RNA sequence: GGCGUAAAGCGCACGCAGGCGGUUUGUUAAGUCAGAUGUGAAAUCCCCGGGCUCAACCUGGGAACUGCAUCUGAUACUGG
RNA sequence: AAGGCGGCCCCCUGGACGAAGACUGACGCUCAGGUGCGAAAGCGUGGGGAGCAAACAGGAUUAGAUACCCUGGUAGUCCACGCCGUAAACGAUGUCGACUUGGAGGUUGUGCCCUUGAGGCGUGGCUUCCGGAGCUAACGCGUUAAGUCGACCGCCUGGGGA
RNA sequence: CUGCAUGGCUGUCGUCAGCUCGUGUUGUGAAAUGUUGGGUUAAGUCCCGCAACGAGCGCAACCCUUAUCCUUUGUUGCCAG
RNA sequence: CAGAAGUGUGCAGC
């Protein structure tokens, strides 16, 4: 069911007494496709701890986004800290245009078509909350016209 | 700092001897080079055999061996006909007559020395040092020990600097006496020279 | 219930209008020497609503949990739940009773082993120290842990007696999506609350006539 | 895209030229919008097809040439 | 307006705010260039000179001590009339207008209520401290915004060189 | 020859009372909390409080010796009667 | 009351 992406590992250190202790963090995401996605940040003092910690904590944290037919319903800008993304729908055959932190998210949300463009810092951390936060905010017709009382005729 | 060895410290208390005989200080240090002798022959001779230990004990102005192993039918030889050998190069080498016992270690993943041999082996083998202790500590946890640690030590991966690691599972009291710790020591001789081991086992007190 | 019956329980006397919460001004008639009145005809069809959701729940068996930590409302709190056979915290809650509940746990068991050895273990096999301090481990959780110790399990619903003191309760239940019922004063937060019963959280006879009406509707919906 | 602390609010104020303008009615039709006509050289660049043994090259037709100009309409907004 | 303004009295004089109306009828906002004001130190001419005090002298301290400390002490500090035009000239926050949960205080008007008071309830101006949504890299700001918007102006584009 | 390529062993801060981890929670994050607070102890020793709840290595105890007694045996040791 | 200075240059722990 879930597809498994690793985006990043750090390794962080935090000074003592002694010397330096080194520890390293993992950046994971998790989705079923067909829009529903999480991410996952993990700390440990061991590589593999870190991303077993990220993959359970990226296994709840997680959101529905309204896809259409493996697109975007229309474009969105998403803002984190530093980081700002614009995404845009695309043709089919068009293919993921998007950064590598950028390109994990949409290929586990399941968005074959995209256009996508970082701006400003490109911390992958930030960067997926940006997008995640761009994700959630796009809303379909279907809802759209529950808020105005239209008809879907109305689009 | 450093730290009592913790086997000797606890000799008498919970740990017996692996020795066991008595003698006038004219004799004594001639059955002290004997048994030195009879350990070291024992210990090139049955490397593949998983030997965990060797009691010496000398009755009666003969010398019989305890042989403990995780692989008895390879010590004993079909038919016991290796045993013939063994206990005839020993009467050779301690001069008196020579009896050989075997016993076996049932469960060699409770065994301090058989773990710390096995790591060294996977090492030699050049078998990745994270796997090897992870291995070792998982499978000593799930046959039932109060406690494991192991700790492996210089030029790790060929690196150029020297490191230590230790991994630890479970309670492993070393100042409690009562503590049944039992403990091994292990060296590895890669192409980049040694690596040492160290494995503690916690069994539980008294 | 009735308005008459929550006047004499004085549930409409809020807080000093210095410490009102703003959401809350849905819920206020006015003052009366600068002191906030509670809004009654708006809280009694809110509990009646409450107490149906409650009723339907409890008819599906589901596990009530009651939550307070005040002075004297703890003893009613643990009496009427027990009246109704459900589970308690009446003494001071623990940060991540629930949402780390798989921790937890091992000292309810804990709990458990511990008051068998005491009782059936002949507990005085051991040395009057160890039977001392054992005791006062257990005497601890009790006071801590004894309302749960047999929930088994996440509870499906939180009773709350004032969203502002147990707000780590209710925002530990919104963490794990279980349905808050709370009685929320004037200078409560209501956001965390899915069934905000807007009264005075003080009085111990107003929580008095709300545990009764609770427990009434759990026996109820119990017996179905 | 920025200007409390990272580079960045004139020390403060008055005030000419300049930019901007509460509300209602009428009128104009400058800005704005619509339609028509002329012009926008060929080549080059796109699309559909021909010819070199393929290709690079050559070539037919189309689209485009994101514009400019003159008439004829609309008057919500902006300007008079 | 900013720089700033502190014993008491008189003369001349600017602005602000509140109540109630009456009046004019978009007359408004911002502002390149320009013009005015602008702490202290400093400069010119003429006065005054208690205290304080750059420079300077002596005594100490110190390895040295062109300082810190001590004893003295000149310009200056004060007055009149000119010049200079800079400051961490700071809220490190341009001017103007609208909108958006609250709490505790200060100061100054004014309305109503038995005014009974050292009283209750309303309504304006300015100002101090907390803090909500929101914003921010964070610190924090928070109806006196660093929130949501509009008009105009000034300014920035890696560190040194500068 | 290389202790500045290593194992093992050892000194030292120091027999100082500290050092960490799991799960939860807070922060964009490095991290934080727990381990801080009021008393107390030789001591992160113990008790109350507290978004923390638990655990591990340390402290303490188990070990040897010394200060009192009692049972048993009584030579090569002892001598009350 | 007095108490100044500390040559250059590196490498593991993913
Ligand atoms: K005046
Ligand atoms: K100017
Ligand atoms: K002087
Ligand atoms: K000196
Ligand atoms: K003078
Ligand atoms: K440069
Ligand atoms: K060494
Ligand atoms: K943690
Ligand atoms: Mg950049
Ligand atoms: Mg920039
Ligand atoms: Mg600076
Ligand atoms: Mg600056
Ligand atoms: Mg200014
Ligand atoms: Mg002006
Ligand atoms: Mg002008
Ligand atoms: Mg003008
Ligand atoms: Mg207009
Ligand atoms: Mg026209
Ligand atoms: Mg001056
Ligand atoms: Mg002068
Ligand atoms: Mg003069
Ligand atoms: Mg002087
Ligand atoms: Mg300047
Ligand atoms: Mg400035
Ligand atoms: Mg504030
Ligand atoms: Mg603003
Ligand atoms: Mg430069
Ligand atoms: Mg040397
Ligand atoms: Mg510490
Ligand atoms: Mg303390
Ligand atoms: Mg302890
Ligand atoms: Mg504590
Ligand atoms: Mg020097
Ligand atoms: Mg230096
Ligand atoms: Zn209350």
């Amino acid at each position: 069911e879930l597809q498994e992406k690793l985006i990043a590992v750090n390794r962080v250190s935090k000074t003592v007494k002694g010397g330096r202790i080194f520890s390293f963090t993992a950046l994971t995401v998790v989705g079923d496709g067909n829009g529903r996605v999480g991410f996952g940040y993990g700390k440990a003092r061991e590589v593999p701890a870190a991303i077993q910690k990220a993959m359970e904590k990226a296994r709840r944290n997680m959101i529905n986004v309204a896809l259409n037919n493996g697109t975007l319903q229309h474009p969105v800008k998403g803002v984190h800290t530093g980081s700002r993304v614009f995404m845009q729908p695309a043709s089919e055959g068009t293919g993921i245009i998007a950064g590598g932190a950028m390109r994990a998210v949409l290929e586990v949300a399941g968005v074959h078509n995209v256009l996508a463009k970082a701006y400003g810092s490109t911390n992958p951390i930030n960067v997926v909350r940006a997008t995640i936060d761009g994700l959630e905010n796009m809303n379909s017709p279907e809802m759209v016209a529950a808020k105005r009382g239209k008809s879907v005729e109305e689009i | 700092g450093q730290k009592v060895h913790p086997n000797g410290i606890r000799l008498g208390i919970v740990k017996p001897w692996n020795s066991t005989w008595f003698a006038n200080t004219k004799e004594f240090a001639d059955n002290l080079d004997s048994d030195f002798k009879v350990r070291q022959y024992l210990t090139k001779e049955l490397a593949k055999a998983s030997v965990s230990r060797i009691v010496i004990e000398r009755p009666a102005k003969s010398i019989r061996v305890t042989i403990h192993t995780a692989r008895p039918g390879i010590v004993i030889g079909k038919k016991g006909e290796d045993v013939e050998k063994l206990r005839k190069v020993v009467a050779d080498i301690a001069g008196v007559p020579a009896q050989i016992n075997i016993a076996e270690v049932r469960k060699p993943e409770l065994d301090a020395k058989l773990v710390a041999d096995s790591i060294t082996s996977q090492l030699e083998r050049r078998v990745m040092f994270r796997r090897a202790m992870k291995r070792a500590v998982q499978n000593a946890m799930r046959l039932g020990a109060k406690g494991i640690k192991v700790e492996v030590s210089g030029r790790l991966g060929g690196a150029e600097i020297a490191r230590t690691e230790w991994y630890r599972e479970g309670r492993v009291p070393l100042h409690t006496l009562r503590a049944d710790i039992d403990y091994n020591t292990s060296e590895a001789h890669t192409t980049y020279g040694v690596i040492g081991v160290k494995v503690w086992i916690f069994k539980g007190e008294i | 219930v009735s308005m008459r019956d929550m006047l004499k329980a004085g549930v409409h006397f809020g807080h000093q209008t210095r410490y009102w919460n703003p959401k809350m001004k849905p819920f206020i008639f006015g003052a009366r020497n600068k002191v906030h009145i509670i809004n009654l005809e708006k809280t009694v069809p809110m509990f009646n609503e409450a107490l149906a959701e409650l009723n339907k729940i409890a008819s599906r068996k589901g596990k009530i949990l009651f939550v307070g930590t005040k002075r004297a409302a703890s003893e009613a709190v643990k009496d009427a739940a027990l009246s109704c056979d459900q589970f308690f915290v009446n003494h001071r809650w623990l940060g991540g009773m629930l949402t780390n509940w798989k921790t937890v746990r091992q000292s309810i068991k804990r709990l458990k082993d511990l008051e068998t050895q005491s009782q059936d273990g002949t507990f005085d096999k051991l040395t009057k120290k160890e039977a001392l301090m054992r005791t006062r481990e257990l005497e601890k959780l009790e006071n801590s842990l004894g309302g749960i110790k047999d929930m088994g399990g996440l509870p499906d619903a939180l009773f709350v007696i004032d969203a502002d003191h147990e707000h780590i309760a209710i925002k530990e239940a919104n963490n794990l999506g279980i349905p808050v019922f709370a009685i929320v004063d004037t200078n409560s937060d209501p956001d965390g609350v899915d069934f905000v019963i807007p009264g005075n959280d003080d009085a111990i006879r107003a929580v008095t006539l709300y545990l009764g009406a609770v427990a009434a509707t759990v026996r109820e919906g119990r017996s179905q």
